[PDB]
């Protein structure tokens, strides 16, 4: 499957381009509980600060595996394209009080 | 040593629970069953999620994140065991809390607790 | 005379007697009031031992083996024992089996094994309110943190896994009722819940009862019977709330250690930091000398306070590095002392603070002291 | 404190390695885990068979045929742990033999070692 | 310190340098003759640890888990390693299972799991010889005790039990070929068996080759690359039968302890007693003051002496207590030395018997020492 | 199944009838065997020792469970009775290398 990864590893939060779709990441929480985009939009979250953390899908969400996002560090970024309408919850690994949703429309 | 001491770190050698970048430590120090200070022993599974600390390092006055991830998969290690506490909070911060075995994220659901390394990920 | 010389006596006369040894295998003595529980989660060891002791005697009068990092309980009736426990097929890797044991309390042998669908007991150093029992001794409640906040509900009665719950990102599990329960939020509020059979339970919580920065430590006392918990923070302030009436009612706080004594470095340290005696309404804190962030190491003194004044009683000079305190709920209590460093067991007369006995030996780690409420 | 001096055998204390009767026990004295002298914990399985050895009672100065039966189907307790090898041969005199576990013919089949008890069989004069 | 500090050392100039931690898994070095193995049975514990260590440097470069007593086996040539272990499906009870895995050596990862049918392992302290690898490594064979006296085969070349060879009534497994191993038994021979793929073993005892009262110790060293079985009694006269041929031809009887030291009291003892050096044809054993029936104590001595004459090449006095030896077999060898009470290794010149560094932290009751003979 | 059990514990030796048929253990050797017995006979065992003994027939041969008999003290006895023709194997169950056989004809 319901998505593809641009890019295995984190990368700068300076490489996103202005107009992205971004979910930024700062006081210990995704900035929306619940983002809504369209299908074959490219989702960039972008950790603000020191605290690392990731984007994580159990699996059978996105696909039969998990997927289970690289740790970002302070100005890291990490995308995901999401190729399917549905509804995705994810968390944060070491953080599962942090919690969003893609909504794919 | 006085166990109720103002912790006190040093930096000349990793082995010793007091070496800095341990500020937050527990379990057992990696470096002592064939990991080193930021890598995992042969055979273990290495966790990607951990608890974190602000360790102050005495040689250049800066304070660093470290992330204690697990070394999992294994039997507890028994070698080199320290427990830091340094900026340590409660289960309900889970965040800054160390009992917790921060096995997760590590290779094959490796769950059981082996040894601790000790990684910067950031400054202060 | 000790335990060893008294059966040394016996045996002997036994064969002056000319009577022969024919072995069996024992059953304990009846659990009572100064029956005490000692579990070692020997420092994460894959595997791990629970002594069961006779405190009045301090002899060991048996032993359970559990898995890595095992919640054990007690029916605070004396009616059975249990453990939620972790084992792996090729000892600390390969395939995970989560899974509860109940044991008959004089036999020890294990009367259910119930296996918990995937994995989803939280591995954490041992919080014994991470695992907790329905009043009615019926249900098992116990905390996943892991992929998401969850309690699992296990059907003692009928010996089954029932059903995971979803609660709020909330903390530790403090049983009310025979379907309610309070946790303890991130936010700093309480949440208590109330389940069914199927379906959504339903969820409600306090108000944030305590600063962000004021630290509740991971071992708060928690009486079922007088539905009393008990919260020390880092600085020996004492939260208590009473959820007797199946609602939370916060009590006035109080401090356990004087404005003097804090100036003068006096904080509580320690894993079981905090004991509370129901019949007697009193506090027992482990406190010491130390920096603020030291504060899991073992302390030499306890501290005792009447819970609705907050008036010093007494302060006992322990004489060991002492980790882990509890006490029995009987009318003269023990005040139970546990050394992890030792590795013993030490039992002290909780008026006076004298040491009466110990019980040494206690596996590689010890760390964890629960008595049954048999009142 | 002298580990490679003669034994010296007491019959005053029997969760103590000097115990007459632990002349050839290797293990744990099954008294320290809520056993007794001569029989198991709770929860354990008594084994049938056994290594045996002549000890030597300093009571009434005569010698008596210990069966060192384990018991078994638990972790070993770690309590009062001895090691003691009077008259003890190697692997192929296993009769006579310690380093075995003798769980055999406990209930359940259960083979892991917990401790030891001490019964008297037989005289040895 | 210097390991810890060479590190930190290190590790201080990476971060001045802005060089970015990114942990890792790591392999260990390739084996090479200056790697010892030190099992650890714990005390009969039902889990139990094997650490593998750098001889040279002093350092621990990994580990591996077993379970309930197991027998470890390294390949000579240092191209895997691999143990017989058994667990349990509740700890220490319900159902057993008995297994070989193969480890490779720098991953430490397993590369085979291969079951043993109806848990035949022999439950026994760990004795080296009782579960023994073929010279190609592609057999591992090991002893069944009980109902009948037993060798079960295991193809490690295609991961798969084989059969239990029925043998007489002997004791621990020396093999010289793919199909043919030694064995020692009750009555005082040796039993030659030697094994085809299908049908009943040929099986050829040698002479009585000692008396019933002469007690031959569990613990004998073999090099398999020699043939040479070095087996000492309690006196510490030492037997040598020559194996190479795949026939058992006896070796002059040579006495390790002068008569002098025999009179004063002296005597082999300890867990591993003797070590055998091939290339310098050099027997070691450990030696003390003791009385007889102190055999397994450990011992504060090894002599070291000439195969060949029975000549005294050395006496050393080791500094500790010393249950176990063993020795690298390389040029200018190491002397491993492992005292279970302190739990450390010490390792010591072969020559000059000065202890060069040790290894502490090894387990719970480390007993055994393992080294490949790669040259 | 094969093979019945009058007395499930050991009893005392001087409580066996003259002319029962009766295998000795002395020296750790069952000094008789190999014995042969008919369809019926009931075979004791006394143990002359004071090193206990039993007899144990593996899972298969008096029956699908094995039979692991009780050790017998210094003269104890312990009985099978034998229901059907056929050669059993046993041993002492801490003594492998004590064997005999029971063939009933
Ligand atoms: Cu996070
Ligand atoms: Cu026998
Ligand atoms: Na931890
Ligand atoms: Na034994």
């Amino acid at each position: 499957d319901k998505a593809t990864i641009p890019s295995e590893s984190p990368f700068a939060a300076a490489e996103v381009a202005d107009g992205a779709i971004v979910v930024d990441i700062a006081k210990m929480k995704y900035e929306t509980p619940e983002l809504h985009v369209k299908v074959g939009d490219t989702v960039t979250w972008i950790n603000r600060e020191a605290m690392p953390h990731n984007v994580h899908f159990v699996a059978g969400v996105l696909g039969e595996a998990a997927l289970k996002g690289p740790m970002m560090k302070k100005e890291q970024a990490y995308s995901l394209t999401f190729t399917e309408a549905g509804t995705y919850d994810y968390h944060c690994t070491p953080h599962p009080f942090m919690r969003g949703k893609v909504v794919v429309e | 040593t006085d166990p109720r001491a103002k912790w006190v770190p040093q930096d000349n050698d990793i082995q010793a629970c007091d070496y800095w970048r341990h500020c937050s430590i527990d379990g057992n120090i990696c470096d002592c069953s064939g990991g080193s200070l930021t890598n995992c022993p042969p055979g273990t599974k290495l966790a990607t999620a951990s608890w974190v600390a602000s360790c102050y390092n005495p040689t250049d006055g800066q304070s660093y994140l470290i992330a204690y991830r697990d070394c999992c998969g294994y039997n507890v290690s028994g070698r080199c065991p320290c427990l830091n506490t340094e900026g340590e909070l409660p289960v309900y911060r889970p965040e800054f809390a160390n009992d917790i075995i921060w096995c997760f994220g590590a290779e094959d659901d490796a769950m059981t607790y082996h040894c601790t390394i000790s990684p910067i990920v950031g400054k202060a | 005379e000790t335990q060893g010389q008294a059966a040394a006596r016996a045996a002997a006369a036994d064969l002056a007697a000319g009577q022969d040894d024919e072995p069996r295998i024992l059953e304990a003595p009846a659990p009572d009031a100064r029956r005490v529980y000692v579990n070692d989660p020997a420092h994460f060891a894959a595997v791990t031992q629970q002594f069961v002791i006779d405190g009045e005697a301090g002899r060991v009068i048996g032993m359970i083996d559990g898995g890595f990092l095992p919640n054990p309980v007690v029916a605070d009736d004396g009616s059975f024992i249990a453990h939620a426990s972790t084992v792996f097929s090729r000892i600390a890797r390969g395939e995970r089996t989560d899974y509860v044991e109940v044991f008959d309390p004089v036999t020890l042998l294990p009367t259910a094994d119930i296996e918990l669908p995937d994995a989803p007991r939280f591995l954490v150093g041992t919080y014994p309110w991470m695992t907790s029992l329905t009043p009615d001794g019926k249900t098992l409640l116990f905390y996943q943190f892991s992929p998401a906040p969850a309690v699992g509900v296990v059907d003692l009665e009928g010996k089954a896994f029932k059903r995971m719950l979803d609660v709020p990102d909330c903390y530790h599990i403090f049983p009310t009722a025979p379907d309610t329960f309070f946790m303890h939020c991130r936010d700093g509020s309480l949440a208590k819940v109330a389940f069914g059979t199927e379906g959504t339970p339903e969820i409600t919580h306090t108000e944030v009862f305590h600063p962000e920065d004021e630290f509740l430590i991971n071992h708060p006392a928690y009486s079922q019977k007088a539905g009393r918990l008990v919260w020390p923070t880092y600085t020996g302030k004492i939260h208590q709330i009473d959820l007797s009436s199946g609602d939370a009612k916060f009590l006035p706080a109080v401090e356990a250690l004087t404005e003097a004594e804090r100036a003068d470095g006096w904080r509580p340290g320690g894993w079981q930091q905090v004991a509370y005696h129901r019949a007697l309404d009193r506090i027992y804190l482990l406190v010491d000398q130390r920096d603020e962030w030291r504060h899991k190491t073992a302390s030499r003194f306890v501290v005792v306070l009447d819970a609705k004044t907050g008036e010093r009683l007494a302060k006992f000079e322990m004489g060991h590095e002492i980790d882990s305190i509890n006490v029995s709920q009987d009318e003269k209590p023990l005040l139970y002392a546990l050394s992890t460093g030792d590795k013993t067991l030490y039992i002290h007369d909780a008026e006076s603070g004298e040491e009466l006995r110990s019980v040494n030996q206690l596996g590689h780690g010890p760390q964890v002291i629960t008595t049954a409420d048999m009142g």
